[PDB]
C-alpha cells in the first residue's frame, strides 16, 4: 500500500507528462551472436539466481558445504564461459 | 629527410608497469586531467552583441557605392566592376545624365548571386564600389537581398566615415 | 588570494550603480564587469574598454533603450552600434 | 571562469537533500517524536502491534514503569 | 503526511534533475573553453525549464507505426527511474523494503524493454538495429553487475539497502571491495548509456531517432535521473556517507556531496573519451570484467568465513 | 613458462588476476586460524528459543538461572 | 488584469520565450559554410551560450540551417529531413550558395537556392558568411519569432 | 589567467605542463 | 542485400552529401558503394566560361577546409603556361600560408575525425586556435577563409605591417595546443582500439588504387610532392616527412599530428627568413598595375583595364602541376587555347581516388569502422564532387 500510493503517483506523473505532450501542441537476424549473447544472459541470470540465496546461506551452521557448493557453482558457469571462448563464441 | 611516427624486454618491472596501466586505468586517469586543468582556464568565448570579434580593414563584409566630398557619386559607369565580378552579380547599365556626365541610370548588385570575392573594390578606378565592414545585413525577405542602387549608395553614407579610415589603412598596401 | 577574488566580485556588483542598475546590467548581457567608459555616442549606447581582458572580450558596448525609439532594452541588435563607432568595437581602428 | 558552474550546482544539491531531511522528519513528526520502527521480522512487528494493543491506538505512545 | 514525503523525494529530484543538464552543459563547455548556457536567465538557472517547455509545445509526430508500444515506452523509462528513489536510503528511507537491492536491481532490468520497444513501435531501420545493439549490452552490462552487487551483499549481509549505514560506521566499502567499485563504476556508466558507453543514440542519429517534443523528454528525463540514481546508489553501496543518529541530515549532506561529485565525474568522463565500438564494448564486460567480477565474487564468499566474518543477518 | 605469466601478466592482464583470485578463495579457507568459528559463531546466534528439558536427575544442564556456571559459553565469541 | 486579450499575449510571450531560447539546429552541411559554423560552435564564439544546441537530428530540431550548395540531387532530400521536423520548424539559409545560387548559380546542377525548395526565414549572406553574421542571423530569428503571436491570433479568430 | 596561483598549481598539476607560459587568452 | 542501408548524407558523420549505400549483415559491412555528386557544382564547366583571374575563387572553393593551398596549384599551373615565377618575397608568403593551411586543414581532420568517434572536446580546444589562424587569413587577405589572396601571379598584397609577429606568438604556442589533444588521444585506451588496426592498406595497393597523400605515406610509401618536386621555395626549408608503418587509421593519424608539427617547423623557418620585396610580378601583362600608378601613368591604366576586362591571354598549351595539398596531391591539368578564359581544368582531388579506396579498406567491417575509414580520408565533398 504504502508502496503502492507511490508507484501510482509515479505512473500518473509519467502519463501527464505524455498527454500534455500529445494535448498541447494543438529484417535481418545475422547476428545470432545477438541471439547467442541473449543465450548466454539468462544461462547467467539463472545462475544469479542461484547465487541469490547466498546471503541468507551464509549463516547455514553447516558453512563447509555451503562453500563447497557455491565454489562448484561458480566455477562450473566460467567454465561454461571458457568454452564459449575456446570456439568462436563470444567473439561475435 | 623522413620520420618514423610508429616504428617499433619483459620483465617483471615492465610487465608490472603494462599490467597496472590495463588494470587501473592510469592512462584514463591521465586524460581526465588535461580537461579538469581546462575547466579552470578562462573561457574564450565573447558576449556577442556587446562584444565583437575583431575584423581588421580588408574585411569585405558588405557592398556600397561611395561618393566624392563634393557629393557627387563616385561612379562614372565604365562597367568593368561588371566585367570581373566572377559571379555576374552586378548588373549596371548607364546614359549620359543631363549634366552631360558619364552615371549608372542603374547598378544591381545581387548579394545573394556575389560570393564577395573583392575584385569590385580591387578593379574600380575611380574605387566607387568598396567592400564595407559592415558584415550584419541578415534579410527576412530574399528580394532585400538584391540591392539597388538607391540601397548601395544610402549603404554608402551610413558607412562612410569608417569606409574612408579602412581605405586611408590600406591603400599603401594596394 | 581568494578573498581579494571575492573583493574584485563585490566591487564589479557594487560597479554597476545600485541594486537595481547592475540587475539591470545582468539582465540583458548576463556579464557583470567594470571598465574605463570610452565614450557615450549620440545613438543612446556606453562603451567600456578594459586592458586587463583578453582580446575578445576587452571592448565591449551596453545598448542603451530606444536609440531610435524601437523599445530596445531587451531586444539587443549587433547593427544599432553607430557606423562610426562599430571599427572600434570591432578593433578595425584602435583610437576611438 | 568555471565560477559559473556551482549556481546550477548549488540548486541541485539543496533539491538532494530536502529528501533525505525531508523524509527523516516527516517520520519523526508522524511517529510521535521518535524514529519510525523498522519491522522487518515477524518478532518486531509483534512487539510494535502488542505495543499498540498496549495503550491509546498508536505505538508511538509508549506507556512506562508508571503504568 | 506521506502523500507530502511523496512530493518531497519527487520534485525535488525533478527539480535536481533539471539542474543536471545545465551542469552538464556548462562543465562540458568549461572543459572546452566556452561559458555555456548563461544568457538565458541568470547564469543559465533557467535554461532547463526553456527547452522543456519547447519540448513539449512542438509536435508530438506519430510516424505514419505501434502507437501504444510507442507511448507506453517514455511512460515506461520514467516510472521505472523515479520509481527506483522509492527505496534509496538516504538518512532512512521512504519505502524501507527487507530485500530493497533485488528492487533496485529488478527496476532497473525492466528498462531495457523500454529501449526494445521503442526500436520495434519506430519501424525504421536505424531505430530496430540500435534497439537490438542497445538491449544486448544493457543486459550484457546487468550480468556483470547483480554480481557486483551479490559480492557486496555478502559483506553486508543483507539485501536491505538500510543495513549497509550500519556497516559502513567504520569505514566506506571502497576501501574493501575497491575493485568493484571501478567495476561498478564502470557498469554504471553502461546502465545509463552514457559516454564511454553510449554506442546507441550517438552520432549516428537508436531509440530517440522517431521520438521528438514529449516522448523525447520522457526517457530524456529518465535517463538523467537515472544517472543519478545510480550515482547515489555508488554513494550509499561504496561510498558510505557518515552517519549520526542524532543528526540524520549530515548523511544526507555528505550523501549530497558524494553524489554529486560522482554525478560530476560521468559528466567529466564523457567530454574526455571516445566511444567504445559496439563489440569492444561486450569485449570489455564478457572478456575483461566477468572472470575478474566472478572470481572476486567467490572471494568474496571465502574472505567472509575464514576471516570468522560472517555478516550479521539483519 | 616464466613468459607463460610474464607476458600474460603485461598483456592479457585481468584473467591471471581473475584466476588468482579464484584460487586464493579456494586456499584461504582450507588454511585459516578462523574458518572453524564461522559455523560456531553462527551456530550460537540464538534465534529460536531454547526449550528446558525435565530435570529427571543427574544431569550437567544449567538448572535454574541460565547464570549457572554449567552448559557452553561464547567466550570464545568474547574476546575473538 | 484578466480581460483575457491581456492574459493571451503573456502566455504567448511565455511560450516565445521558450521557443526562442532553445533553438536546436541541425546543420546539412552542405559545402563550406559548414566550416564557418562549427566556428560559431566553437569557442570564440559559442552557439551553446544562447541556447543552441551545437547538434540535433532532424527529429529534435527546431531549426534548419542550410549551409552550402543544394546541388539537383540533394534537393530531394534536403525536402525530405525539413519535412520530417515538428510542427513549429523554421530555416535559415547560410551562404549566397544558398541563399540564390552563388557563385555556382548558372551551373546545371545547382538549385538556384533552396527557398525554391524549403521556405526560408533568415537569408544570412556572404560567400563564407562571418560566423558572427550567423550568430547574428540566429539572434534576428530569435527576434522573429518573438513577435510571432501566434495564441492572440486564435483568440481573436 | 587571473589564476590565482592556486587554481593555476591545480591547472598545472592536472595537465602536467606549463599553460601559463602557453596561455589561451591573446594579450596586448 | 543484408539489410542495405544508407549512410546519410545529413548525418552528423560524413562531410554532410556522402550516401554511402552498405549492405550490412547484421552489424557487418559487406560491401560499400559510396555515392557521389552530391555536391556536384559544375566548377569544371564554369572555369571555361570565366577568365583566369576569376576563377581563382573557384578553386578556394573546391575543398575550403584548405582553402589557399588550392589556390597554389592554379597559381602554379597559370605561372608555368606564362613561363612567369613569382617574386622572392611572394613565394615565402605562399609556402608561409601554405603551411598555415596544412595546420588548418589537420586541426580539422583530427578532430573532426574525433567528433564522429565520439570525442567532443578535442573540436572545441583546437577550432579556438583554428579561429585565431584564420584571423591571420583576415588581416592578409580579407575574408576569413576564401581569401582569393594566392592570384596566378603571386600574392596579391604584402602582409599587413604586424601580421609576421603574431604569426609568431601564435606558433611559439600552438605546440602545447597539439600536445594537448595529444593527452587525450594519442595514447587514450580507446582511441587505439577503434583506430589500430582499421583500414589497413598495403604499399603496392595505396600505389595502386592512386592514393597520393598521408595515405600512401601512412603504408610506408615515403612521397611528399613537396621534397621530391618542390613547388615555390619548399625546396629552401628544412622538415622531416613523417612516415608510417603499420599503416592503419592510427598511424596515419599520428602522421597527420606530425605534420601539424612539421609545418610549426617550416612556418618558423618562413618568419625567420623572409625576403624584403616585391609580392607580385613586375608584368603589368601579367599582375595588374599598382594603384597609384594606374592613376598616375597612361601604360598602367591601358593594363589595368585590360587585365580586369579581358584577361591574361596565356600562351596555348597544357600542364599537370601538382602541389601537396594537404589531403594528398592537388593537381589542375590546365589546358589552355591563346585566350584569356582557360579550355579545359580537370582538377584532379586527393578525395577522389581515397573514397574509391572506401571500399578495399572497410571490407568485414562493422558500421563505426566505416565512420573511422571516411574521417581517416579527410573526405571533403567539395574537391570529390567539383
Ligand atoms: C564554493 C564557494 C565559492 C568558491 C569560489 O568562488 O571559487 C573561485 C575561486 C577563484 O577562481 P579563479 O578561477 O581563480 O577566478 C579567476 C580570478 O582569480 C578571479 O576572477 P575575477 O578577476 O573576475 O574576480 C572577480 C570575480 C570574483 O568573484 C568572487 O570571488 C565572488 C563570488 C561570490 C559567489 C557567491 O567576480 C566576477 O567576476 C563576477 C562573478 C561573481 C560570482 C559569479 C558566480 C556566483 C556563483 C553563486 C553560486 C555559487 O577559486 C578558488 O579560490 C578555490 C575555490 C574552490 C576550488 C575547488
Ligand atoms: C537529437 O536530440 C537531442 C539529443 O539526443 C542526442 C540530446 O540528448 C541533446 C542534448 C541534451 C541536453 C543536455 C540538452 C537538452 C535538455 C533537456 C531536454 C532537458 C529537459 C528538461 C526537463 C524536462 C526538466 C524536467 C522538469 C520537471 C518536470 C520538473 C517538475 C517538477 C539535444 C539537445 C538533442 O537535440
Ligand atoms: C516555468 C519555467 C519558466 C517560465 C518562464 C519564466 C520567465 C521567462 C522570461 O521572463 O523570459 C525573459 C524575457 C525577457 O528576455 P528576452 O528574451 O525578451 O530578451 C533577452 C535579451 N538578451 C537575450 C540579450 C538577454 O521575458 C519576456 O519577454 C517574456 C515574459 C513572459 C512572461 C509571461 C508571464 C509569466
Ligand atoms: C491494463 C490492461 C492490460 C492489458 C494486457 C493485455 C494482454 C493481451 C494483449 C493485448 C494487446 C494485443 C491486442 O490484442 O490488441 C492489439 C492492440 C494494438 O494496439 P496498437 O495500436 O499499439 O498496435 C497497432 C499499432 N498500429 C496499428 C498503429 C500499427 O493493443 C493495444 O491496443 C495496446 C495494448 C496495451 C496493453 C496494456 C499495456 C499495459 C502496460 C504494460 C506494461
Ligand atoms: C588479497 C587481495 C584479493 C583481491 C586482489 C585484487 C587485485 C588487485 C585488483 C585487480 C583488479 C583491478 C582493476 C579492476 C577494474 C579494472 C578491470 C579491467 O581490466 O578493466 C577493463 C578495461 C581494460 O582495458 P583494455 O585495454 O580494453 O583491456 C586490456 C585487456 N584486454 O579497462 C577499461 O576499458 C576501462 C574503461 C573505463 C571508461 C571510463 C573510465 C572512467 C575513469 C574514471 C573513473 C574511475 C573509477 C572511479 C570509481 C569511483 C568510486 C566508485
Ligand atoms: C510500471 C511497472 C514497474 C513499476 C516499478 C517497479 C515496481 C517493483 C515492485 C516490486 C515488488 C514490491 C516489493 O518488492 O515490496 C513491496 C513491499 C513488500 O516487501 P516487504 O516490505 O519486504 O514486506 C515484508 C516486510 N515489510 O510492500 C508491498 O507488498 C506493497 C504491495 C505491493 C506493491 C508492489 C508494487 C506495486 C506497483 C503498482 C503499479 C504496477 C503497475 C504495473 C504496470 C504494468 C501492467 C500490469
Ligand atoms: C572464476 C574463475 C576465473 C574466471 C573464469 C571464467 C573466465 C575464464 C576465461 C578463460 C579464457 C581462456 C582463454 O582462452 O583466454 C586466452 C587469453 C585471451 O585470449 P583471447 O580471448 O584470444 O583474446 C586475445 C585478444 N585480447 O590469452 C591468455 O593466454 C590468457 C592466459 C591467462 C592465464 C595465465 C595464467 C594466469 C594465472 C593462473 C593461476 C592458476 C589458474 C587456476 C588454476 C586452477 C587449478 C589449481
Ligand atoms: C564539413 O562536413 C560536415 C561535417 O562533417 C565533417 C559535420 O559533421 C557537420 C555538422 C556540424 C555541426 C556544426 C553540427 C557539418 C556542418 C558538415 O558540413
Ligand atoms: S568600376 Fe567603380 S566606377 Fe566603374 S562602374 Fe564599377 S563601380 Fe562605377
Ligand atoms: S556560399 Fe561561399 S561558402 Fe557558402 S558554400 Fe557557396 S561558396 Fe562555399
Amino acid at each position: 500500500m504504502n508502496l503502492y500510493t507511490v508507484i501510482f503517483i509515479n505512473i500518473l506523473l509519467s502519463l501527464t507528462l505524455i498527454l500534455v505532450a500529445f494535448w498541447l501542441p494543438q529484417r535481418l537476424p545475422f547476428s545470432m551472436k545477438f541471439f547467442l549473447v541473449a543465450i548466454t544472459f539468462l544461462l547467467f541470470d539463472l545462475e544469479i539466481a542461484l547465487l541469490l540465496p547466498l546471503p541468507w546461506a551464509i549463516q547455514t551452521i553447516k558453512t563447509s558445504t555451503m562453500m563447497i557448493m557455491a565454489f562448484i557453482l561458480v566455477t562450473i558457469l566460467s567454465l561454461g564461459l571458457a568454452y564459449e571462448w575456446t570456439q568462436k563464441g563470444l567473439e561475435w | 629527410t623522413y620520420k618514423y611516427v610508429n616504428k617499433k624486454e619483459v620483465d617483471m618491472k615492465s610487465a608490472t608497469d603494462n599490467a597496472a596501466r590495463i588494470l587501473m586505468w592510469t592512462e584514463l586517469i591521465r586524460g581526465l586531467g588535461m580537461t579538469l586543468s581546462y575547466l579552470f582556464r578562462e573561457p574564450a568565448t565573447i558576449n556577442y552583441p556587446f562584444e565583437k570579434g575583431p575584423l581588421s580593414p580588408r574585411f569585405r563584409g558588405e557592398h556600397a557605392l561611395r561618393r566624392y566630398p563634393s557629393g557627387e557619386e563616385r561612379c562614372i559607369a565604365c562597367k568593368l566592376c561588371e566585367a570581373i565580378c566572377p559571379a555576374q552579380a552586378i548588373t549596371i547599365e548607364a546614359e549620359p545624365r543631363a549634366d552631360g556626365s558619364r552615371r549608372t541610370t542603374r547598378y544591381d548588385i545581387d548579394m545573394t548571386k556575389c560570393i564577395y570575392c573583392g575584385f569590385c573594390q580591387e578593379a574600380c578606378p575611380v574605387d566607387a564600389i568598396v567592400e564595407g565592414p559592415n558584415f550584419e545585413f541578415s534579410t527576412e525577405t530574399h528580394e532585400e537581398l538584391l540591392y539597388n542602387k538607391e540601397k548601395l549608395l544610402n549603404n554608402g553614407d551610413k558607412w562612410e566615415a569608417e569606409i574612408a579610415a579602412n581605405i586611408q589603412a590600406d591603400y599603401l598596401y594596394r | 588570494e581568494l578573498v581579494e577574488v571575492l573583493k574584485r566580485g563585490v566591487q564589479q556588483v557594487t560597479g554597476h550603480g545600485g541594486l537595481r542598475g547592475l540587475l539591470r546590467v545582468f539582465f540583458r548581457a548576463n556579464d557583470i564587469r567594470i571598465g574605463t567608459l570610452v565614450g557615450e555616442d549620440k545613438y543612446g549606447n556606453k562603451y567600456y574598454e578594459d586592458n586587463k581582458q583578453f582580446f575578445g572580450r576587452h571592448r565591449w558596448v551596453i545598448y542603451t533603450t530606444e536609440m531610435n525609439g524601437k523599445n530596445t532594452f531587451w531586444d539587443v541588435d549587433g547593427s544599432m552600434v553607430p557606423p562610426e563607432w562599430h571599427r572600434w568595437l570591432h578593433c578595425m581602428t584602435d583610437d576611438p | 571562469m568555471w565560477f559559473e558552474i556551482l549556481p546550477g550546482l548549488a540548486i541541485m544539491g539543496v533539491c538532494l537533500v530536502i529528501p533525505g531531511v525531508s523524509t527523516a522528519y516527516i517520520h519523526k513528526f508522524t511517529n510521535g517524536g521518535k524514529e519510525k520502527r523498522v519491522a522487518r521480522v515477524q518478532y518486531q512487528w509483534y512487539l510494535m502491534e502488542r505495543d499498540r494493543r498496549i495503550s491509546g491506538v498508536n505505538r508511538y505512545y509508549v506507556s512506562k514503569g508508571l503504568e | 503526511m506521506f502523500f507530502i514525503n511523496i512530493l518531497t523525494l519527487l520534485v525535488p529530484i525533478l527539480i535536481a534533475m533539471a539542474f543536471l543538464t545545465l551542469v552538464e552543459r556548462k562543465i562540458l563547455g568549461y572543459m572546452q573553453l566556452r561559458k555555456g548556457p548563461n544568457i538565458v536567465g541568470p547564469y543559465g538557472i533557467l535554461q532547463p525549464f526553456a527547452d522543456a517547455m519547447k519540448l513539449f509545445m512542438k509536435e508530438p509526430m506519430r510516424p505514419l507505426t505501434s502507437m501504444s508500444l510507442f507511448i507506453i515506452a517514455p511512460t515506461l523509462s520514467l516510472t521505472l527511474a523515479l520509481s527506483l528513489w522509492v527505496p534509496l536510503p538516504m538518512p532512512h528511507p521512504l519505502i524501507n523494503l527487507n530485500l530493497g537491492i533485488l528492487f533496485i536491481l529488478a527496476t532497473s532490468s525492466l528498462s531495457v524493454y523500454s529501449i526494445l520497444w521503442s526500436g520495434w513501435a519506430s519501424n525504421s531501420k536505424y531505430s530496430l538495429f540500435g534497439a537490438l545493439r542497445a538491449v544486448a549490452q544493457t543486459i550484457s552490462y546487468e550480468v556483470t553487475m547483480a554480481i557486483i552487487l551479490l559480492s557486496v551483499l555478502l559483506m553486508n549481509g543483507s539485501y536491505s539497502l538500510q543495513t549497509l549505514i550500519t556497516t559502513q560506521e567504520h569505514m566506506w566499502l571502497l576501501l574493501p571491495a575497491w575493485p568493484m567499485a571501478m567495476m561498478w563504476f564502470i557498469s554504471t556508466l553502461a546502465e545509463t548509456n552514457r559516454a564511454p558507453f553510449d554506442l546507441t543514440e550517438g552520432e549516428s542519429e537508436g531509440f530517440n531517432v522517431e521520438y521528438a517534443a514529449g516522448p523525447f523528454a520522457l526517457f530524456f528525463m529518465a535517463e538523467y535521473t537515472n544517472i543519478i540514481l545510480m550515482n547515489a546508489l555508488t554513494t550509499i553501496i561504496f561510498l558510505g556517507p557518515l552517519y549520526y543518529i542524532n543528526l540524520p541530515e549530515l548523511y544526507s549532506t555528505n550523501f549530497m556531496m558524494e553524489a554529486l561529485l560522482l554525478s560530476s565525474t560521468f559528466l567529466w568522463i564523457r567530454a574526455s573519451y571516445p566511444r567504445f565500438r559496439y563489440d569492444q564494448l561486450m569485449h570489455l564486460l564478457w572478456k575483461n570484467f566477468l572472470p575478474l567480477t566472478l572470481a572476486l565474487c567467490m572471494w568474496h564468499i571465502s574472505l567472509p568465513i575464514f576471516t570468522a566474518g560472517v555478516p550479521p543477518y539483519m | 613458462i616464466s613468459a607463460f605469466l610474464k607476458n600474460a601478466w603485461a598483456k592479457e592482464p585481468v584473467l591471471v588476476v581473475s584466476f588468482s583470485v579464484w584460487g586464493l578463495a579456494i586456499i584461504m579457507p582450507m588454511i585459516s586460524p578462523y574458518t572453524k568459528y564461522a559455523s560456531m559463531i553462527n551456530k550460537a546466534t540464538p534465534y529460536n528459543y531454547p526449550v528446558p528439558v525435565r530435570d529427571d536427575g543427574n544431569m550437567p544442564d544449567v538448572p535454574s538461572h541460565p547464570q549457572d556456571p554449567l552448559g557452553p559459553s561464547l567466550d570464545w565469541l568474547k574476546n575473538l | 488584469r484578466s480581460r483575457a486579450e491581456y492574459v493571451v499575449t503573456k502566455l504567448d510571450d511565455l511560450i516565445n520565450w521558450a521557443r526562442r531560447s532553445s533553438l536546436w539546429p541541425m546543420t546539412f552541411g552542405l559545402a563550406c559554410c559548414a566550416v564557418e559554423m562549427m566556428h560559431m560552435a566553437a569557442p570564440r564564439y559559442d552557439m551553446d551560450r544562447f541556447g543552441v544546441v551545437f547538434r540535433a537530428s532532424p527529429r529534435q530540431a527546431d531549426v534548419m540551417i542550410v549551409a552550402g550548395t543544394l546541388t539537383n540531387k540533394m534537393a530531394p532530400a534536403l525536402r525530405k529531413v525539413y519535412d520530417q521536423m515538428p510542427e513549429p520548424r523554421y530555416v535559415v539559409s547560410m551562404g549566397s550558395c544558398a541563399n540564390g545560387g552563388g557563385y555556382y548559380h548558372y551551373s546545371y546542377s545547382v538549385v538556384r537556392g533552396c527557398d525554391r525548395i524549403v521556405p526560408v526565414d533568415i537569408y544570412v549572406p556572404g560567400c563564407p558568411p562571418t560566423a558572427e553574421a550567423l550568430l547574428y542571423g540566429i539572434l534576428q530569428l530569435q527576434r522573429k519569432i518573438k513577435r510571432e503571436q501566434k495564441l492572440k491570433i486564435w483568440y481573436r479568430r | 589567467a587571473s589564476a590565482t596561483r592556486v587554481i593555476q598549481k591545480l591547472r598545472n598539476w592536472a595537465s602536467g605542463q606549463d599553460l601559463q607560459a602557453k596561455l589561451q587568452l591573446r594579450y596586448q | 542485400t543484408n539489410m542495405t542501408l544508407n549512410f546519410g548524407p545529413q548525418h552528423p558523420a560524413a562531410h554532410g552529401v556522402l550516401r554511402l549505400v552498405l549492405e550490412l549483415s547484421g552489424e557487418m559491412v559487406r560491401k560499400c558503394d559510396p555515392h557521389i555528386g552530391l555536391l556536384h557544382r559544375g566548377t569544371e564547366k564554369l572555369i571555361e566560361y570565366k577568365t583566369y583571374l576569376q576563377a581563382l575563387p573557384y578553386f578556394d572553393r573546391l575543398d575550403y577546409v584548405s582553402m589557399m593551398c588550392n589556390e597554389q596549384a592554379y597559381s602554379i599551373a597559370v605561372e608555368k603556361l606564362l613561363n612567369i615565377q613569382p617574386p622572392p618575397r611572394a613565394q615565402w608568403i605562399r609556402v608561409l600560408f601554405g603551411e598555415i593551411t596544412r595546420i588548418l586543414n589537420h586541426i580539422m581532420a583530427v578532430t573532426t575525425h574525433a567528433l564522429d568517434i565520439g570525442a567532443m572536446t578535442p573540436f572545441f580546444w583546437m577550432f579556438e586556435e583554428r579561429e585565431k589562424m584564420f584571423e591571420f587569413y583576415e588581416r592578409v587577405s580579407g575574408a576569413r577563409m576564401h581569401a582569393a589572396y594566392i592570384r596566378p601571379g603571386g600574392v596579391h598584397q604584402d602582409l599587413p605591417l604586424g601580421l609576421l609577429d603574431d604569426i609568431y606568438e601564435f606558433s611559439k604556442n600552438f605546440s602545447l595546443r597539439i600536445d594537448e589533444v595529444e593527452e587525450m588521444l594519442t595514447n587514450n585506451r580507446i582511441w587505439r582500439n577503434r583506430t589500430v588496426d582499421i583500414g589497413v592498406v598495403t604499399a603496392e595497393d595505396a600505389l595502386n588504387y592512386g592514393f597520393s597523400g598521408v595515405m600512401l605515406r601512412g603504408s610506408g610509401i615515403q612521397w611528399d610532392l613537396r621534397k621530391t618536386q618542390p613547388y615555390d621555395v619548399y625546396d629552401q626549408v628544412e622538415f622531416d616527412v613523417p612516415i608510417g608503418s603499420r599503416g592503419d587509421c592510427y598511424d596515419r593519424y599520428l602522421c597527420r599530428v606530425e605534420e601539424m608539427r612539421q609545418s610549426l617547423r617550416i612556418i618558423e623557418q618562413c618568419l625567420n627568413k623572409m625576403p624584403p620585396g616585391e609580392i607580385k610580378v613586375d608584368d603589368a601583362k601579367v599582375s595588374p598595375p599598382k594603384r597609384a600608378e594606374m592613376k598616375t601613368s597612361m601604360e598602367s591604366l591601358i593594363h589595368h583595364f585590360k587585365l580586369y576586362t579581358e584577361g591574361y591571354q596565356v600562351p596555348p598549351g597544357a600542364t599537370y602541376t601538382a602541389i601537396e595539398a594537404p589531403k594528398g596531391e592537388f593537381g589542375v591539368y590546365l589546358v589552355s587555347d591563346g585566350s584569356s578564359r582557360p579550355y579545359r581544368c580537370k582538377i584532379k582531388a586527393p578525395g577522389f581516388a581515397h573514397l574509391a579506396g572506401l571500399d578495399k579498406m572497410s571490407k568485414g567491417h562493422m558500421l563505426a569502422d566505416v565512420v573511422a575509414i571516411i574521417g581517416t580520408q579527410d573526405i571533403v565533398f567539395g574537391e570529390i564532387d567539383r
